[PDB]
């Protein structure tokens, strides 16, 4: 949540989402114990590409 | 910073007075008196320890108040007592409950009849206690 | 064949869902319990009774679902489909209710032969 | 076998005490199964409403068994529960049983309908004059059943209007031609519109049956006269045993509508 | 006893990574956030 | 038709993965053949599995020359002493 | 596994919940730790969930994108959803589905708040909304299909709005009641 | 006793002072029944329990 607030509050270089080609990607090595690997990803991509935008 | 600790029946039975009566353990002296008496002479081994049927008594006087929704809001806080460990005794605190239950419609002001059924429960008395 | 197995198709027959055991024969329209051997008659037979609660839930289900998108049965039919929803999200609820204690048994670990015991 | 008691059969090697005891308790299950039987044969609607109520509180009554089986599996379940701790608990609950089977067998036979089945349970109530907690179940059982057929005497009582899907009330109506009720000498307004049912005469109200039906019969011929009647009387009827205070009741609200017929012809 | 301990409050903080005693365990901030004493730690 | 969603596309996957499997063995036996490496389908899916663990490709290398050296000491001692 | 069933009731998919693009949200696979029943059960959800996922892939389409300036706005009604009456039903379907997310975030924060709650309870308490969003995902096609268009979609609605569930009469209120604002804003203008 | 309550059980012409009668027999027999029952219950209790408790309970 902090590391997400981070990045929409315009926070570069985010361990977990990393700005490539101006694209806000997360690391792929990264889970959450009440997340599924997919799911989590669908969830940060949403998040990335509003934070890509911004 | 208090402990779960057994205390002795006569602080108990003081502060339920004191807090019941509103006034100090001096001005309930008799009442006390005559509590302590009809109290110091009371084991219950005729009281069948099931939950299930205080639940199902329960269930029959919400009924009876027209409050079906109400009993199934206590079938689901008697799921979640019974899902957390820190009443031993559940059947006796559901009966007391029970006891000391005050119908709201006795909603109304009055409840209709009383022709109480042989339904009931167990009597237990036939173990050695 | 454990008892909680039986719970467990008990809990979908409510739903109306065959159970690993217990499965719905068409052939009867009554969901029927595999026939291992394990089950005890009176078992069986108690599975049966519940099994006829479970059809008919089903039954009604399949009925309110199947009525409930016919726009041509006017607006009495679309409301006599919304109270059969109202009473079967009542059942639901009670379903629910009974399904969690289970699961609360099942998730406390201690065989408590307490009276809260799903028998 | 056909409309016999169920018969159990006991494995052979079984103790011959233990045999006997088992054929001296089954006798209650035996009771519980034709019972369930009876609730689901008159639970059809076409059964009428007294026994549509009479099968609901045998089915309330077969709940509270049910309820004090379950106790009885959760001692066992606890190991607690000996033979003779069963014989014991279930020696009241068999005879309430037996009772109710009996009360049921005795209706399936007679095959009591309406006022005669209210006179049944009055004499089966007498009957259990002697076990007063058989007489409180009947009492229960009987207060129930006077819901319907109360309700339709203080219908026909306060307004006049037989609403009998079953034909169950001691009073039937016959349509008679209003037109030949003025041309025709015969009363046919008067003694068709309003008939007795003798067979639907409740026992506990046939000494007022007659007071019923001029009751009925005045508020017909006030609706009949245009005259809209508000029975001011009009109370809930309640099933006593003891007081006849219903009695009493139809007195004040027969001397009600007689002082009301009076003024109207007057 | 049981009473004086039932007047506790505690904490309504939960997670999902946590489900045997969801009654918090206070995050902690750090990155500068936790306050003076833990800046004289660090410097 | 809402409940089967789930364990048909588990069928579906799987069958897929077995196919696939199938046809990486293949594969992988076909490249043996042209290098001549002669393993078979068990020992394919052995060395599968270990590569896929992470093993060293020299490593592995020199641990099945040192094994298949041994085997053939062996074997030719039996031969040899019978 | 909550959590996650909710973020796929929330539009995340994920390993348990797959999304296709023909079938919508589905089961991905059979779980070890569900009984096949409770399979089929949490699938027969996730058939609800996945009208309420397409029903957010609509919004996306019929919200989410640029208005294309074609010079004739009248037509861009037609093969995009364009249009003040369509940027109204948009508003309106978001905040129909804004209880929902509601509804689910409460659900979320209850089930965080008992670990012995089951699905069965999210099934009782997301049951209202499992009869209401078939009929509203079906009114949507047909709108979609029959390509209505500026207050022409109104009058379709309104044919729609006479249906026969109360909550779904409800609903469809709300939504009237968003379009005639609309309507009546540009009756003011012209007035 | 058990054969005369089952001889006047049956006796419709026994009146309702006579089963009046014969209820408050079976209801005394009940008492009885149940004071045998707890007994026989005791009795089981010392045998199951495989202890030579010199309680009250133990069968002599």
């Amino acid at each position: 949540i902090r590391e997400t607030l981070w990045l929409l509050s315009g926070v570069k270089k985010l361990f977990i989402f990393q700005l490539i080609d101006g694209k806000v990607t997360v690391r792929n090595n990264i889970i959450v114990t009440h997340l599924t690997h997919s799911c989590l990803r669908s969830v940060l991509e949403q998040i990335a590409a509003y934070g890509q935008v911004v | 910073m208090a402990t779960p600790d057994q205390k002795s029946p006569n602080v108990l039975l003081q502060n339920l007075c004191c807090r019941i009566l509103g006034r100090s353990e001096a001005d309930v002296a008799q009442q006390f008196q005559y509590a302590v008496r009809v109290i110091g002479s009371n084991f219950a081994p005729t009281v069948e320890r099931d939950e299930f049927l205080v639940a199902e008594k329960i269930k029959k006087e919400l009924i009876r108040q027209r409050r079906e929704a109400d009993a199934a809001l206590f079938s689901e806080l008697h799921r979640k007592l019974h899902s957390q460990g820190v009443l031993k005794n559940k059947w006796s605190i559901l009966y007391l409950l029970l006891s000391l239950s005050e119908d709201p419609r006795r909603q109304p002001s009055k409840v209709s009849s009383y022709a109480t059924l042989f339904a009931q429960a167990l009597p237990r008395d036939a173990h050695s206690t | 064949i454990t008892e909680a197995a039986l719970v467990r198709d008990i809990l979908y027959v409510f739903q109306g869902i065959d159970g690993k055991n217990i499965k719905m024969n068409n052939t009867e329209n009554c969901y029927k319990v595999e026939g291992k051997a394990n089950l005890s008659r009176s078992l069986r037979d108690t599975a049966v009774r519940l099994s006829e609660l479970g059809w008919l839930h089903n039954k009604i289900r399949r009925y309110t679902d199947q009525r409930s998108l016919d726009r041509s049965f006017g607006l009495v039919g679309q409301s006599f489909c919304a109270a059969l929803h109202q009473e079967l999200r009542e059942y639901y609820r009670l379903l629910s209710v009974l399904h969690s204690q289970l699961q609360l048994e099942d998730d406390q670990g201690v065989n408590l032969g307490l009276e809260s015991s799903l028998t | 076998a056909g409309r016999q008691s169920r018969t159990f059969l006991v494995d052979p090697n079984l103790d011959l005490s233990i045999r006997e005891l088992v054929h001296r308790i089954l006798p209650v299950a035996a009771s519980y199964s034709a019972v369930t039987r009876f609730i689901e044969e008159k639970s059809s609607f076409e059964y009428g409403q007294v026994n549509h109520a009479l099968a609901a509180a045998m089915r309330t009554l077969v709940k509270e068994h049910l309820i004090l089986v379950s106790q009885l599996e959760q001692l066992h379940r606890q190991g607690l529960l000996s033979l003779q701790k069963l014989w014991f608990y279930i020696q009241p609950a068999m005879r309430t049983m037996d009772i109710l089977a009996s009360l049921a067998t005795s209706v399936d036979k007679g095959e009591c309908l309406g006022g005669s089945t209210l006179s049944l349970l009055h004499d089966r109530s007498f009957s259990y004059t002697g076990d007063s907690q058989a007489q409180e179940l009947c009492l229960y059982l009987t207060k129930a059943a006077s819901a319907p057929y109360f309700e339709v005497l203080e219908k026909w009582i306060y307004r006049g209007i037989i609403h009998d899907p079953y034909s169950e009330f001691m009073v039937e109506e016959h349509e008679l031609r209003k037109e030949r009720i003025q041309e025709d000498y015969n009363d046919k307004y008067w003694d068709q519109r309003y008939t007795i049912v003798q067979q639907q005469i409740p026992s506990f109200l046939q000494k007022m049956a007659d007071k019923i039906l001029s009751t009925g019969k005045y508020l017909n011929v006030v609706r009949e006269c245009g005259h809209d009647v508000t029975c001011p009387v009009a109370k809930e009827i309640i099933y006593t045993l003891k007081e006849r205070a219903y009695v009493e009741q139809i007195e004040k609200a027969f001397n009600y509508a007689s002082k009301v017929l009076l003024d109207f012809l007057m | 006893l049981w009473e004086a301990a039932l007047t506790y409050e505690a904490s309504k903080r939960r997670c999902w990574e946590r489900v045997g005693c969801p009654p918090g365990h206070r995050e902690e901030p750090y990155l500068t956030e936790a306050g003076r004493d833990a800046f004289d730690k660090f410097c | 038709m809402a409940s089967s969603s789930g364990a048909g596309a588990a069928a579906a996957a799987a069958a897929a993965n077995l196919n696939a499997v199938r046809e990486t063995m293949d594969v992988l036996l076909e490249i043996s053949r042209i290098l001549n490496t002669g393993l078979d389908m068990e020992t394919l899916s052995i060395c599968v599995r270990l590569c896929e663990q992470g093993i060293n490709p020299e490593a592995l290398s020199s641990v099945i020359k040192e094994l298949r050296k041994a085997t053939e000491a062996l074997k030719a001692a039996e031969n040899m002493t019978s | 596994m909550i959590h996650e069933l909710l973020l796929a009731l929330s539009g995340y998919p994920g390993s348990i919940f797959t999304w296709n693009k023909r079938s919508g949200l589905q089961v991905s696979q059979d779980f070890p730790f569900l009984h096949p029943s409770e399979t089929s059960v949490l699938n027969r959800l996730c058939r609800l969930g996945t009208d309420y996922i397409r029903f957010t892939e609509f919004i996306e389409q019929y919200t989410g994108h640029v208005q294309q300036q074609d010079h004739h706005p009248s037509q861009q009604g037609q093969g995009g959803l364009h249009g003040i009456y369509l940027r109204a039903f948009c508003t309106g379907l978001d905040s129909v589905l804004q209880p929902y997310r509601q509804a689910l975030l409460d659900l979320e924060q209850e089930f965080l708040g008992d670990p012995h709650l089951s699905i069965s309870h999210v099934n009782y308490f997301l049951d209202q909304f499992q009869l209401l969003f078939p009929s509203v995902m079906v009114v949507v096609e047909q709108i979609k299909s029959q390509k209505i268009h500026g207050c022409q979609i109104l009058e379709t609605v309104y044919k729609h709005s006479c249906g026969g569930l109360p909550p779904v009469r409800s609903a469809l209120e709300k939504i009237l009641a968003v379009c005639h604002g609309v309507m009546y804003k540009q009756l003011s203008a012209w007035m």
